[PDB]
């Protein structure tokens, strides 16, 4: 649902959609160990609409 | 303008891609040009300790010390001449006397 702001590091300001946030949570997800759960993890974001 | 040379070993020298607005590097290049301004004065120094090559202020001192003061709107090359020129001033013939008049 949550759509936002990721500042990159190169300094742009990426207002971006939604799906981003689901690309963002993917990679998250792929990290972490069978099993795991991205429940209650951080997911480094600036700002949410 | 050994200054990058002699800087702690670990701060950047080169202004960082991440950031082209990087304040690490900003203040690091703002002080080397200072640096190296103040070695080219330090350099360009050693002109006014000669009399073949000293300017306005410091020939100004070298005439003083040899009792040559400056005229109105004399610049450098003919005051060092003029200088020079009375030192090495031929006197007690009739060429010296020729000369003078």
């Amino acid at each position: 649902a949550n759509s936002g702001t990721f500042v990159m590091d190169d300094g742009r300001k990426n207002h971006v959609p939604a799906y981003m946030v689901a690309v963002a949570l993917g990679g998250l997800a792929s990290g972490l160990e069978i099993g795991e759960s991205i429940t209650f993890k951080p997911l480094r974001v600036s700002s949410l609409d | 303008a050994n200054f990058l040379k002699n800087l702690h070993p670990l701060l950047r020298r080169d202004r960082n891609k991440k950031d082209n607005q990087d304040p690490n590097f900003a203040l690091i290049d703002a002080l080397n040009e200072e640096m190296n301004q103040v070695e080219k004065d330090a350099i360009e120094s050693k002109l006014q300790s000669s009399l073949k090559t000293s300017t306005s202020e410091y020939l100004d001192k070298f005439g003083d010390w040899f009792g040559v003061y400056r005229k109105t709107d004399e610049k450098d090359d003919v005051y060092r001449a003029r200088i020079i020129k009375y030192l090495l001033l031929k006197r007690g013939t009739n060429n010296a006397i020729i000369d003078a008049i």
